[PDB]
């Protein structure tokens, strides 16, 4: 009657790379069935994950984006496949996968190109979350500025939007 | 000529959220609550605290 699905396409996809020892992959899965027997994580739920571990301010905004991004398909529902995939990259990766994953987040439209409008959206989110943003005092200011400076710093081509290619460079330039 | 030093470091942090300054400690006790929340937060956060 009730099985567990993805109990073959996953383990098989591995047999090579695996940022989650066997006994692990099937582990989070079971945790998924709980949160949702139909293997479907909706925004409402995701929103509760953060709203629970950070009731301080209103990390909500960050939950709406982080969730919309965590979903590579961006269909409104996050399936286990997408969840676990991130649970790993989010941690180890042995590759600049971190800069790439970030790009997707900084691009709501995920149109391969980010937009000053999108960058701000996120920045504004991380602003209304913790209090550290306060200590920032020294220089910097509302998000509107942070972004205006970034683009002018990570985009000397002034094209309104940037691509993963330039995004990576502008980043590796921080150090 | 830009001062994009602290901005790049600190920012990326919050994005990945701080390393601590949250709740207190976890332990086998939760039940009625979803397990997907504790797994992600506790993991994604403590595991992301690493930096090559
Ligand atoms: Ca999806
Ligand atoms: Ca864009
Ligand atoms: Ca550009």
């Amino acid at each position: 009657a009730k099985t567990s699905k993805l109990s073959k396409d996953d383990l098989t996809c591995l047999k090579q790379s695996t940022y989650f020892d066997r006994r692990e992959i099937q582990q989070w899965h079971k945790g998924f069935l709980r949160d949702c027997p139909s293997g479907q994580l909706a925004r409402e739920d995701f929103v509760k994950i953060y709203k629970q571990f950070f009731p301080f301010g209103s990390p909500e905004d960050f939950a709406n984006h982080l969730f919309t991004v965590f979903d590579k398909d961006n269909n409104g529902f996050i399936h286990f496949e997408e969840f676990i995939t991130v649970l790993s990259t989010t941690s180890r990766g042995t590759l600049e996968e971190k800069l790439s994953w970030a790009f997707e987040l900084y691009d709501l439209n995920h149109d391969g190109y980010i937009t000053f409008d999108e960058m701000l959206t996120i920045v504004a989110s991380v602003y209304k979350m913790m209090g550290s943003m306060v200590t920032l005092n020294e220089d910097e200011a509302t998000p509107e500025m942070r972004v205006k400076k970034i683009f002018k710093l990570m985009d000397k081509n002034e094209d309104g939007y940037i691509t993963l290619d330039e995004f990576r460079e502008g980043s590796k330039v921080d150090p | 000529a830009s001062y994009g030093f602290q901005v790049a470091r600190r920012v990326l942090n919050n994005l990945q959220t701080n390393l601590f300054n949250t709740s207190s400690g976890s332990d086998k006790n939760v039940k009625i609550h979803e397990n997907v929340a504790p797994a992600l937060v506790l993991s994604s956060m403590i595991m992301s605290a690493i930096a090559f």
